[PDB]
């Protein structure tokens, strides 16, 4: 149905024209069983102090806008008790429900693969150097893709491939939602926790991307809203935390 | 015309100073050191120990230990305007339904229970703003 | 109507009486009542609580916390002298009052009950010796040789692993309730301490210890009439 | 009413037992009786501990305001109403008693002793009618008067009660009027959560305004009365006992204090007051 | 005497009548149960 | 006594329900606890409304009536008796408790706290009696006094009470004296039918004039009573809630009032009260 | 604004500017608030001293049917500041509404206080937190749709709410005889 | 039994001459009541991130010290998860197990009294005025008491007095373990959540003082430790957070 | 549901965009009960002459439009057999369910109070007086609230207050329905009979006024029809008539 | 208290012991049930 609410943790989605949610491979988000756990440590869980959709910075759909990125157990740093356990806490493990609102009025055109990749290991500008941090993770501000080939040490954001080397469009075998501003204000997608190990460090491991890619750039005639945003917020559910120790300066 | 006794105060100094000015004039110059109204006096030198005294527990209420400039423009404009201000900056105003002072400022809600303690200084400050500020002023208009 | 007399006892403010009134704010919805831990239901509960007990209240000494210890230490000078002497009456006595069991008889008149006086040894742990604190009933002096100690109501404290003994001193009072006020009639004895053994210690440990001794009461202990505590005494407006 | 336990009956014992020998450094106090420690006799105790409950305790009504309200003329003053932010701290016989607590729940009953007495003066030929009273219970918040004839003395909803003098003094029992679940005789936080504004009890169990005044518009002649307000504390339900005040009170909003002695002084360790 | 003439709760007399205690909230507060016969340490 | 309902437990919630998205045009409240849009835990809530109900906020009694009559000589006037044509507009202070509701069946407790002043004067020598004071509610079209010793003291049918000052004030409660259903607070028609006349609340709920005098027929020296009507208005059957007033009243008699801020202006929009 | 229909109307619009910044921000106490007293849930809590339960506030979009946002609308509770920034409200109770067929999504605060009940004058002790609304997503609207678009809060209360000792209110103040 | 230990939360108290663990008037700390609740806020309740001892400063225990004060709820601030969440939630409920360790030889002398007093409002120094938080709440140190009667816009912190005008040694009535040297090497206190609101601001509320006031004074013969700490360590187990909102600026 | 259909009398009224219909305060209208009668004229009971939709006169909400309000009983006077059989009859009693039909553009932003309280009582401009009857009644043309403080012997149309004095965002105590463009093309409320007496005259009282106050003033950009209309139409269901006599000249 | 003293229903006391509520009539005063958890409209 178009109409929709989510209800996780403090903050709550409401959404009237958005898609059928997705569930990340079709499996629900929850907490690492004692069989597929590896640590002994008595992990916390805060079921709704870190599980709460995080609204992160508004992003503007620009009719030349190719794209971005967010790294989302990283961009959540520092923003709120879900940052707070990330730095307090070796070992991460968390199930988020990223809602993407990208609200636009009837006469707005465009579409966008909103498509969270696991481990979307992104390529770098210069083939032979590896781009530092500050080019993957977002930092005051969400990673934007760059519509032609770049170079330097920075991460290759060119919006021809995903940004792996791979085909941009064939990134929707990973758990995806289309912004259409025909149908879709928003995308849905409920990742579950998507690792190799049952948890890893949340500032060391980026465990996924939310790659935003306008594949229909938004087109839109004068006079109607040129500032059309796309928010973030994602909720990380069952939001597990173990390794407690010393605050990480991230 | 708009009374209005703007009462100033310096908890590490003329320790209290009041300038009331009937209008842009100014009518009424009180000082802590001379302790009495020097421009139906007595009236008013009375009133304005009280609230000497009243800015001396202020400056008690306060628990930082640097300074306060305590300032006041209490009066009635023909309806009372109480409004004091902390460092030259407002913090608190005396509501007249609650009949006390207030303010989103904890300093604000510090002076004002201080006062309250004072025994009916808040009642003190009703009959000032609703009852003796606009008597006084209309005193002054017809005689002057 | 119906015929009613006005009894004596009318139109009268009686402040200890139990009569009902009307309410100022009636079908009042009260906050719910919590589990709020600590229930004081009883203020003997609060008197039973053994609480430190200023013995010393020598000038200086008092309002500071010289007043609560009990200097014993380690040598031959008046050992054959009282640790330490005062009265019994938890009311009026300078020792015994301003405590919990003191100050919560100072609000009543009339009391009675055992007095729990629990003597904590605060000193080296290699420091060993014996303490007989001793209540003399009324009828004689205060204790002035151990001797004269030991024949009343006497406990040997061996300083050790415990080191917290407790003179529960027994209720020989002619009277069911004695006075909280200074009253000849109806007082108490005299809690002495003395040096058994003398407590010594290795080179190593301090020579001067201390004790401190907690009144406290027992499930025997009541008072009787309520009355204004003397302690306060309002000078006037706050 | 449970009577105090009896005094077992005991004897001469040399056991293991060491019921005199505990450690009170546990924080607990010796539960032991004078059979514990002394061989006694076996005595039934019939001492009630009845009267030395917080509900009676607390049940002693005590003045707690005390203010001259006057009657006099048409130049109306704050003189004319007496007024009182409604504590317990005011008089210390009774918030002594009160911070023998940290929280109590209870029912407050508010007797208003009204003494009236002419002010001396030249000419005191007057013959004023029988004062009547009004006590006004301002709730937290409610208006409050600015007169002694101002719109606040209409009760539409502030509870009220008007007692004629020479009558039995009016006894209100004011209901449990706390926004928590217990009154905070004592309160170790702020008035702001930024750790700043006022501090003590104030803050919390903020009691309404109580107004006093004369119903009576004047008097031929200044009359003065004292309103004299006892409050007698019942359905005590006391929480977290505390030690009763050692200091005099200085100010009904602090307990802030000049450090006195914990007892009264005495000459020397070994003083006994005792009969020669 | 226990006849309430009013429909407030607060309106009744004081509980005079009722006399708890429960002496070991502030005298036996410790966790583990400590003897008087018993040795309370070790 | 029903308390509040408990707040359910929740827990994370991405179900297509929307608590939060409803739709206040069709005029429905939202009935969303917190637990709806909130995580939250599972609390035995047991704050009481008992005091929150008409009853209750009705229940506490306002002065609605303040004027002052007078004892002298024997030139008698109309000031020897107060005259009031019973009305809760009068005080604004239940006025507007009233006028939170259209429609109210109530029977109204009408206490009388005369407070009898000598007035000041050159001579106030007199030593008078005790003063008694008759309160007669005269029935609507009934004779009413035109002196302070006419006939219509005389109270054959009206309803009346002597009261001897220094005793509890007069308390009478007074039925449901209406000719309809209820006391319309609001009468947003006017007197008569031709859509003019009397406009308000004064056109309907015409309750009969209450006065009040001196049953001493005269004083030595001017006494001034003051009678202070206060009204308990129970056994509430409010109807058709309203908002409190906002503007100050004016008038007893219309509604009309001068214009008022909606509510207390603010610097900005975005201006917090908070502690720096 | 206020002494009209200014007073109500939150006036959220199509901008670039200002949109870190909050769109309306006051105290959540419905009794000493300037902003949630003088209504019904305001002027009920000021004729009593002490009040709790949740409060609803229900947020009605009031705009063209093609403009479509996202506005995050949140109660901090007490212990800090007030929100500054949006990512210092989403640490506390937040709603994120988007603008649409409801368009009445109504953030009901919960219940944080320390003690059972709150004080309807102005105490500093336990206060109630501050709600402050910010824009999650810009409200995109057609040329032919208006660009500054109103917002209606109505404050309600809930099955929990409750109110404990009744008083005079303060907002009367009556001068004199009518 | 001397011997103890005390596993709350990642902490582990370990004692081999502690006296009885006191729990505050006897009630052991526990979760708020739906029953005993007033807000349906839905608190966070983090078992082990914030129920942990949490270590403060060490004090050394002088033969001239007259005693020290902290404010628990608000002494733990910006010191681990519970600070953390005392910054985050308007609301506060928890039942703290203050451990005081002082260990010292069997050749030391001393008793401190380390009584947990709930709401010690303390008293000032100038009667008139009223004392800063600086005064009161610990900044950098613990609050130390004063042998005599001292002056100033500073807390009366005169240990002749219990600080509050009261008699430090009736002090006992509150929950309490003395520190004897012969006996203790450490105090544990169990305060349940004493307050009479069901929760209050941990910033704004003081629940209670940890006064260590030394009653004999420490006397160690020379070549015997002069440093002789007393360290505290605090785990607020139960620790309930309601009112969940922006970092308060403490 | 959106849509929706009212046959009331010979007239039907026909939403597709309509609220719920709101029903006064919960009562459904019906015919004065024997138990709650005080007439025994036996009145008349026309099912459809009077119960049907009677539409008012036409209201353009503007830019700067204030308000409006209509005294119900009153304004349906001389207007079909509902005025006729008040004018004829001494007593009425009738439940009015009011259908105002505000439709507009989804290019149209605004929102309406649509409230019907009941005993409105007005406030006059100049308090001392009391304004006629031309002025609280409709004349020809629904009374218009004004933005500010106005004088004269009028109405107190200051759409400041709610006309009694009183806080308009109040208002909704009442029995109401929002017409917002962007939901509501039109508000149902049905409001029983609402009055102290059993029954009363449809002329000497005006049982309640239907209040329309613009909170969001009608904002719209330029080629969008500036005349958006406020129809009323109101149906007085359950018209009992007692009283029968000579017409009422009004 | 429950016990009348005056045989007149008008003299009896205040029922303050009542608590009953319907904030359905002006809270849910809508003719079709509208739910919560369901969208209000369509």
């Amino acid at each position: 149905d178009r109409v929709r609410s989510m209800t996780l943790g403090n903050s709550t989605i409401t959404t009237q024209e958005s898609a059928n949610v997705v569930v990340g491979y079709g499996e629900w988000p929850s907490y690492l069983s004692d069989k597929e756990a590896t640590a002994e440590d008595q992990p916390t869980q805060p079921d709704v102090a870190t599980c709460r959709f995080y609204t992160l910075e508004s992003v503007q759909w620009e009719k030349s806008s190719p794209g971005w990125w967010w790294k989302f157990p990283e961009a959540l740093k520092n923003m709120g008790l879900f940052g707070q356990n990330m730095h307090y806490h070796y070992l991460g493990r968390a199930g988020y429900t990223i809602h993407v609102q990208c609200n636009a009025s009837k006469f707005h055109q465009g579409c966008l693969l909103v498509v969270c990749v696991p481990e979307a290991e992104m390529g770098c500008a210069d083939t032979s150097t590896t781009f530092p941090a500050t080019e993957l993770t977002t930092e005051e501000e969400p990673h934007v893709f760059t519509s032609d080939s770049i170079t330097g040490k920075k991460v290759q954001a060119a919006v021809c491939n995903a940004g792996m080397g791979v085909g941009v469009g064939n990134l929707t075998i990973f758990p995806h939602q289309w912004i259409n501003l025909r149908t879709n204000n928003s995308a849905t997608i409920v990742m579950p926790y998507i690792n190799s190990v049952p948890m890893d460090n949340m500032f060391r491991h980026y465990n996924f991307t939310l790659m935003i890619i306008p594949f229909a750039p938004l087109n839109f005639n004068e006079g109607a809203t040129a500032y059309v945003p796309v928010t973030v917020t994602i909720a990380p559910m069952y939001a597990e935390y173990n390794g407690l120790r010393l605050a990480s300066t991230q | 015309l708009s009374l209005l006794y703007h009462l100033t105060a310096v908890s590490s100094p003329p320790a209290f100073w009041v300038s009331g000015w009937l209008g842009p004039q100014q009518y009424l110059s009180y000082n802590s050191l001379r302790g009495e109204a020097e421009p139906y006096w007595e009236k008013e030198t009375t009133d304005l120990r009280i609230k000497e005294k009243l800015f001396l527990e202020a400056f008690k209420a306060l628990g930082g230990k640097g300074p306060y400039t305590l300032q006041g423009l209490l009066g009635c404009e023909l309806v009372p305007t109480a409004k004091f201000a902390l460092n030259g900056e407002e913090f608190m105003n005396f509501d007249l339904k609650q009949g006390t002072w207030g303010g989103d400022w904890p300093e604000a809600l510090a002076i004002s229970q201080r006062w309250q303690q004072q025994d009916k200084a808040a009642n003190k400050e009703l009959t000032f703003l609703l009852f003796s500020c606009p008597h006084r002023l209309r005193e002054h208009l017809e005689r002057g | 109507g119906v015929p009613v007399l006005n009894t004596p006892g009318s139109t009268q403010f009686l402040t200890s009486d139990d009569f009902q009134s009307p309410s100022a704010m009636p079908q009042f919805d009260e906050t719910p009542e919590m589990h709020i831990p600590g229930e004081v239901r009883n203020l003997m509960e609060m008197a039973e609580v053994d609480s430190v007990v200023p013995v010393n209240n020598i000038t200086g000494k008092t309002k500071s916390m010289e007043a609560y210890q009990i200097a014993v230490g380690t040598g031959n000078t008046d050992k054959t002298k009282p640790i330490f002497s005062f009265q019994m009456d938890p009311g009026y006595s300078s020792v015994l009052k301003r405590t919990l069991l003191g100050e919560m008889l100072n609000y009543y008149a009339h009391w009675s009950g055992s007095v729990k006086l629990t003597f904590l040894f605060c000193g080296s742990a290699m420091a060993t010796g014996k303490l007989l604190i001793s209540y003399s009933p009324p009828g004689a002096s205060v204790p002035s040789s151990r001797k004269d100690a030991m024949l009343g109501t006497h406990i040997i404290w061996d300083i050790g692993l415990q080191s917290s003994c407790v003179l529960c001193v027994p209720w020989i009072s002619q009277s069911h309730y004695r006075m909280v006020q200074q009253d000849p009639y109806t007082s108490a004895g005299y809690i002495t301490c003395w040096y058994q053994t003398n407590i010594v210690v290795p080179p190593g440990a301090p020579t001067s210890c201390d004790v401190l001794c907690f009144a406290s009461a027992c499930n025997d202990f009541s008072v009787r009439l309520l009355r204004d505590t003397p302690f306060m005494a309002q000078p006037g407006k706050l | 009413d449970r009577t105090v336990a009896n005094t077992q009956p005991s004897g001469p014992s040399n056991s293991k037992e060491i019921p005199a020998l505990t450690a009170v450094e546990t924080g607990h106090t010796s539960q032991v009786d004078p059979s514990d420690t002394l061989q006694t006799r076996h005595v039934v105790n019939f001492h009630s501990r009845s009267e030395s409950t917080v509900e009676n305790f607390m049940g002693r009504a005590a003045c707690v305001f005390m203010d001259q309200y006057k009657l006099n003329g048409e130049e109306t003053s704050t003189d004319n109403f007496a007024v009182w932010t409604i504590n317990v701290r005011e008089m210390a016989q009774l918030r002594r008693k009160c911070e023998l607590f940290t929280y109590m729940r209870f029912d407050i009953e508010m007797t208003m002793v009204i003494t009236s007495c002419q002010d001396q003066g030249t000419q005191l030929e007057q013959d004023m009618p029988v004062l009547t009273h009004q006590i006004m219970y301002v709730p937290p918040g409610g208006p409050i008067p600015a007169k002694v004839d101002s719109y606040e003395w209409q009760t539409s909803t502030n509870p009220s009660v008007f007692w004629t003098e020479g009558n039995a003094p009016a006894r209100m029992s004011i209901p449990f009027i706390s926004v928590g679940n217990a009154y905070s005789l004592f309160y170790d936080g702020w008035s702001h959560f930024t750790q700043d504004g006022t501090y003590g009890y104030t803050t919390l169990n903020a009691m309404g305004k109580l107004f006093v005044r004369h119903v009576n518009k004047s008097s031929p002649h200044q009359i003065t009365s004292t309103i004299r307000v006892y409050f007698k504390p019942k359905h005590i339900k006391a929480w977290v006992p505390r030690p009763p005040r050692l200091c005099p009170y200085i100010n009904k909003g602090d307990v802030n204090f000049v450090v006195t002695e914990v007892t009264d002084a005495r000459k020397s360790i070994t003083d006994t007051p005792h009969p020669e | 005497t226990n006849i309430n003439f009013y429909k407030d709760a607060a309106s009744s007399a004081s509980n005079r009548q009722e006399l708890q205690q429960d002496p070991g909230k502030f005298t036996d507060p410790v966790k583990d149960l400590m003897v008087k016969t018993l040795p309370a340490l070790n």
